[PDB]
């Protein structure tokens, strides 16, 4: 579906923009309703969330004498659902700011997040935006460096960093947008050399052996030595075996 | 080693010198110290809420430690920090705080600096659980104590090299005051971190105290293996390695349910209740079901996991593909990290290691078929090799080993509507790489922080410690719109003549009767899906959300 | 056994800082406890109800009074093991006030919501341990 937005540099630098769905891991649309086993009807079947007391249980504690809580410490603080709407982050709507540019190299494939990828194309049939646009990602693709942009999906949505690669094609011409991390997001952990040890150094007939296994299993043959790795088995064109 | 939970005792001085200070509108050392420490516990409550921290106030004319010591005081021992922990603190900031401060705890009162080191090792000792790390800072505006008795000199500094050999760390931020002496001296051989610095003589400014970077208000610490697979690289020869994730996204803590009357919490108890009838149902009486059109498919519990079964839990390597083959647009989950582990499999490190060299070697990247669980269905993975990166400090970045990279399937890859090339020309290609090159960025990881997140945990400070109204959050991933403007010149509006167009802006009522009535006028027009619903809901017929739903059931029931 | 039970052990859960002294209510109760040894006239099985299952100053009442006490939750849980194994005497026809320490085993059951076989699968043995050695009365249990 159509997604309309506009990249904005600076105030005054505005391109009309639509951000198509791309890759995105999609699962099964139906789901299993729970019914009884004597006639096959859902009505039946009743299920209900019932808050108890902790001391000597009781007959029921109703719905409109709940109140959220949040941990903080040992202790928990009473929040409120009216509290947490009032007091809590207020963005500007669907935004595609641009912070700048970074060399593409400061980006690496490990540091990314999101379930989805965004294929930033154009504006619509006008080709006006479109003319700036590729112009932005020629520039960019001629030239190194990347885009990272500050993506919003609504006004609820929380708002998120990203890249911004240029992607060119004989037939298209767009960027792809995928999230970056937040400094609580990351995790560093600390690993054990894997050269410098001593114990498990391979020897040399290892070695040999290794490679002649990595040679023998190879997935792509460089077919017609025309400089054209012809891929053998690729697996991002299988179907999922699951919905099979 | 993993249930280990780092530990820190701070030391904040009490001189007469450490309360007075120059008058002007600079914070008393004192006050600085106890908004430090404020901090220090503030971004430890959020992050890691299970550190120890305590305070030990040195140099007060009263006295509270196990060991009765004259001078010093234990305002508080280890424990988690907690709200109420803050709120015993900030009743010193300011001078009202410094005169309460005087008057519950006082001043002067020459101290040994050796007992006070002794008691800290003791709350150290009190603890029955494990000690990852101990640390001691030593809040001072002074830097030599003593000099007048190098007996009391000697005692410290033999203490402190006990408290290193013990396995404890001190380090004092020091704090600067006017004068001209903050010198390296009677502290140098105590810094049990010996952190390296230029130790220049004349400091002029306050020590390492904002490299705290005060109020790092978000992070969750933790280190654990995730999984522990086997790679099977053929039918009878597997090794196993451990399945780590490096990035992962953040969220906020789940709220708690409370009862209003005694805000307590309130346990749950789901629970499927009878069947209009009476009695409880069994696990063996409800099956799953679905429904297709006309057609009712009833499937067991069992059955329904039963269908979603392929491999044994494992890495089953499949071959080997060039670097060059992994694009970089196809992307689905967080990359995940594999390292050999040596617990199910001995030998495993070793064929590991000559597989990653003999693969980075070749450049290529390890095709295997992913299954973390016992009923997940297969889904392909291109381990990438990530060789060793490490910094000139010998601090590791980019550790060794396997990366994960989920390929898509066909399933998951959207395509594109069709779009028409259009090509730009030289002389604004030039003009955006001018553009560009004037918004140079070195872009970091510890760049940017969770906007939501920021604001949702200074809510809950100002929640927790009536802070009057909630801290404001600088949204560091706002673009600094009218200082890039302003560096950027008016070449903007260059490229805006180049090539936009001067003529481009770039921007109950009802009853009975008149349904009876209606249905022959056959409309059902602006009457309003809000009210489709009320009127279907109040008069107790089946109602969906689809206008065509509601449109034929009152139409086919009202009159037939 | 000892009557100054109450005086020794009811003071534990009176002061603050309830983080430690659980060891020493170990102790206690397993002091008061090694005495069962003795087998003739014990003298004891009509006292001890009224000191430790009584609603005034009991011990299995102590979860109720220890609901608050989270940092006293597992460690009340660690001496009511022994609290709770205290009735594996299984050589006396005697059935004094087992009615009520019948649901006083039930609101144990119904009260922790943690180590659930460490509070439960250690009580409810008063059934099929203790009850059920029965049906000469039985006024509720069923």
């Amino acid at each position: 579906i159509h997604w309309p937005c506009r990249l904005t540099i600076g105030s005054n630098l505005s391109i009309r923009i639509a951000a198509y769905k791309s890759i995105l891991q999609e699962r099964v649309k139906k789901t299993w309703t729970v019914v009884d086993a004597k006639t096959l009807k859902k009505e039946d079947i009743q299920k209900e969330t019932v808050y108890c007391l902790n001391d000597d249980d009781e007959t029921e504690v109703l719905k409109e004498d709940i109140i959220q809580g949040f941990r903080y410490g040992s202790d928990i603080v009473p929040f409120s659902k009216v509290d947490e709407e009032q007091m809590k982050y207020k963005s500007e709507g669907k935004c595609f700011s641009v912070l700048g540019f970074c060399k593409s190299s400061q980006v690496q494939r490990r540091f990314f997040m999101g379930n989805q990828v965004l294929k930033v194309f154009a504006a619509r049939d006008d080709e006006a935006a479109a003319v700036a646009l590729s112009s932005l990602i020629h520039a960019l693709d001629d030239l190194d460096m990347v885009a990272i942009v500050r993506y919003a999906y609504d006004k609820r949505a929380n708002p998120q960093v990203g890249v911004a690669f240029p992607h060119i094609k004989h037939n298209y011409e767009c960027l792809v947008y995928v999230q970056l991390p937040f400094m609580e997001d990351l995790r560093q952990y600390m690993f054990s050399s894997l050269k410098n040890s001593k114990k498990y150094a391979p020897t040399e007939a290892q070695l040999n052996a290794v490679d002649a296994l990595i040679d023998s299993m190879s997935l792509a043959k460089k077919d017609e030595k025309t400089d054209t790795l012809e891929d053998l088995f690729p697996t991002t064109k299988i179907p999922n075996p699951r919905f099979q | 080693k993993y249930s280990g939970r780092d530990s820190l005792i701070f030391l904040v001085d009490a001189s007469k010198a450490m309360f007075e200070s120059q008058s002007e509108d600079e914070l008393t050392p004192f006050d600085m110290s106890i908004q430090c420490i404020q901090s220090v516990y503030i971004s430890k409550i959020i992050s890691s809420d299970r550190d120890l921290l305590a305070v030990v106030f040195y140099g007060t004319e009263k006295d509270k430690n196990s060991v009765n010591f004259k001078n010093i005081y234990v305002l508080q021992e280890l424990d988690n920090p907690g709200a109420k922990r803050i709120l015993e603190l900030d009743q010193f900031k300011g001078q009202q705080g410094q005169k309460r401060f005087q008057d519950m705890m006082g001043h002067g009162s020459d101290y040994s600096l050796s007992e006070v080191l002794w008691v800290c090792a003791n709350l150290f000792s009190d603890v029955q659980f494990k000690m990852s790390h101990k640390r001691i800072m030593l809040f001072t505006n002074e830097d030599n104590p003593h000099g007048n008795d190098s007996a009391k000199a000697s005692r410290a500094r033999t203490k402190a090299g006990d408290l290193r050999d013990t396995g404890i760390f001190l380090d004092l931020m020091h704090l600067k005051k006017p004068g001209g002496f903050d010198i390296s001296l009677f502290y140098r051989d105590i810094i049990s971190i010996a952190e390296d610095e230029d130790l220049r003589v004349h400091f002029e400014e306050s020590s390492k105290l904002e490299d705290l970077l005060r109020k790092v208000r978000a992070k969750e610490t933790r280190k654990r293996a995730l999984s522990r697979l086997k790679l099977k690289l053929n039918k009878d020869i597997v090794i196993s390695v451990g399945i780590y994730n490096l990035v992962q996204k953040a969220l906020k803590p789940p709220p708690i349910k409370l009862y209003r009357e005694t805000n307590e919490p309130v346990k749950t108890k789901t629970r499927t209740f009878n069947t209009s009838t009476g009695g409880l149902l069994l696990p063996s009486d409800t099956k799953r079901s679905q429904i297709y059109g006309s057609r009712q498919i009833i499937l067991e519990k069992e059955e329904t996991e039963e269908l979603k079964r392929f491999d044994d839990p494992g890495l089953m390597l499949m071959g080997f593909k060039p670097l060059v083959l992994l694009k970089k647009h196809h992307y689905l989950r967080p990359s995940l990290f594999v390292y050999p582990e040596e617990s199910l499999v001995i030998g495993s490190s070793t064929l590991f290691s000559a597989l990653l060299i003999k693969c980075l070697e070749k450049e290529v990247a390890a095709l295997c078929r992913y299954t973390p669980r016992r009923n997940i269905p297969p889904y392909f993975v291109a381990l990438v090799p990530q060789e060793e990166e490490l910094d000139d400090q010998k601090i590791q970045v980019t550790p060794p080993g396997f990366q994960l990279v989920f390929l898509p399937f066909a399933d998951d890859k959207r395509k594109m509507p069709f779009t028409e090339k259009i090509m730009a020309t030289p002389e604004q290609v030039g003009k955006m790489k001018a553009i560009v090159e004037k918004l140079r960025f070195t872009y970091r990881s510890d760049s940017f922080e969770n906007p939501v997140l920021q604001q949702h945990f200074r809510n809950l400070e100002a929640l927790a410690l009536d802070l009057m109204e909630p801290e404001q959050a600088v949204d560091l991933t706002l673009p600094k719109v009218e200082a890039m403007n302003k560096r950027l010149g008016s070449l903007v509006d260059e490229f805006k003549e180049l090539v936009y167009p001067p003529d481009y802006n770039p921007e109950v009522e009802y009853s009975e009767e008149e349904l009876k009535t209606h249905i022959s006028k056959g409309t059902l027009g602006k009457f309003t899906v809000p009210m489709l619903k009320e009127a279907c809901r109040a008069y107790g017929l089946k109602s969906g959300l689809k206008k065509q739903e509601l449109l034929e059931a009152l139409t086919k029931h009202f009159q037939d | 056994g000892v009557r100054c039970s109450l005086l020794r052990l009811q003071e534990t859960l009176s002061a603050a800082d309830r983080c430690g002294a659980a060891l020493a209510g170990h102790q206690l109760i397993r002091g008061l406890g090694q005495e069962c040894v003795l087998s003739s006239s014990p003298a004891v099985l009509a006292l001890q109800t009224s000191l430790v299952f009584s609603r005034d100053f009991g011990l299995l009442v102590f979860v109720r009074k220890s609901l608050n006490s989270i940092e006293f939750r597992e460690c009340r849980e660690e001496i009511l093991k022994f609290l709770c194994i205290f009735l594996e005497k299984m050589g006396q026809k005697i059935a004094p006030y087992s009615v009520e320490i019948k649901n006083t085993c039930t609101s144990v059951y119904t009260k922790d919501r943690a180590a659930k076989c460490k509070i439960p699968a250690l009580d409810l043995l008063i059934k099929l341990l203790q009850t059920f050695r029965s049906s000469r009365l039985m006024d509720e249990f069923k």
